[PDB]
């Protein structure tokens, strides 16, 4: 599967 | 960097570490998506609003009251839903004494939970005092009333979509 990572909001 | 899919999860609309869906754009955190997954799968992966078609709901129940769910879910008027109302929320608890959220909608697709749904009727039930609960809090003019009635359309919608041969009283 692909997994992407992004930055969380805050 | 996979831009073909989305870049916040289908369900909370946060970033973080996103699973992709395969046949449509959305992504989801694995605890997010309906089932849950407790870990990345290999291979090739489906979400379950774009997959085909004896405790508990039979697997054929099973599977139509998760696309269900999760398209309720994802819809992003179904926000206010998510999560129950904050207990320090004014008079909530004092005029709702059955409280009902999509978190606790989403518990209780797991046979494992001791209330867990046996049939499509009581999940339907369910959804419906979620939106019945809205419209007795909630004034009908605010902004909060409007999604719900609104998000009960598009479910009415997918209830004769995903259940075609059944008709859900009330
Ligand atoms: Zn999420
Ligand atoms: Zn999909």
């Amino acid at each position: 599967a692909r997994t992407k990572q992004t930055a969380r909001k805050s | 960097p996979h831009m073909e899919n989305e870049d916040f999860c289908a369900v909370c609309l946060n970033g973080g570490e996103l699973l992709c869906c395969d046949r449509c754009p959305k992504v989801f955190h694995l605890s997010c998506h309906v089932p849950a997954l407790t870990s990345f799968p290999g291979g090739e992966w489906v979400c379950t609003l774009c997959r085909s078609l004896s405790p508990g709901l039979s697997m054929y129940d099973q599977k139509k009251c998760e696309k269900l769910v999760l398209s309720l879910c994802c819809n992003n008027l179904s926000l206010p839903f998510h999560e129950p109302v904050s207990p320090l929320a004014r008079h909530y608890y004092q005029i709702i004494k059955r409280p009902m959220d999509l978190s606790t909608i989403r518990r209780k697709l797991q046979k494992k939970d001791p209330a867990h749904y046996t049939t499509p009727e009581e999940v339907v039930s369910d959804v419906r005092l979620m939106f019945w609960n809205c419209a007795k809090f909630n004034y009908p003019d605010s902004e909060v009333a409007e999604a719900g009635r609104s998000l009960e359309n598009f479910f009415e919608g997918w209830l004769k979509e995903i259940y075609p041969e059944k008709r859900f009283a009330q």
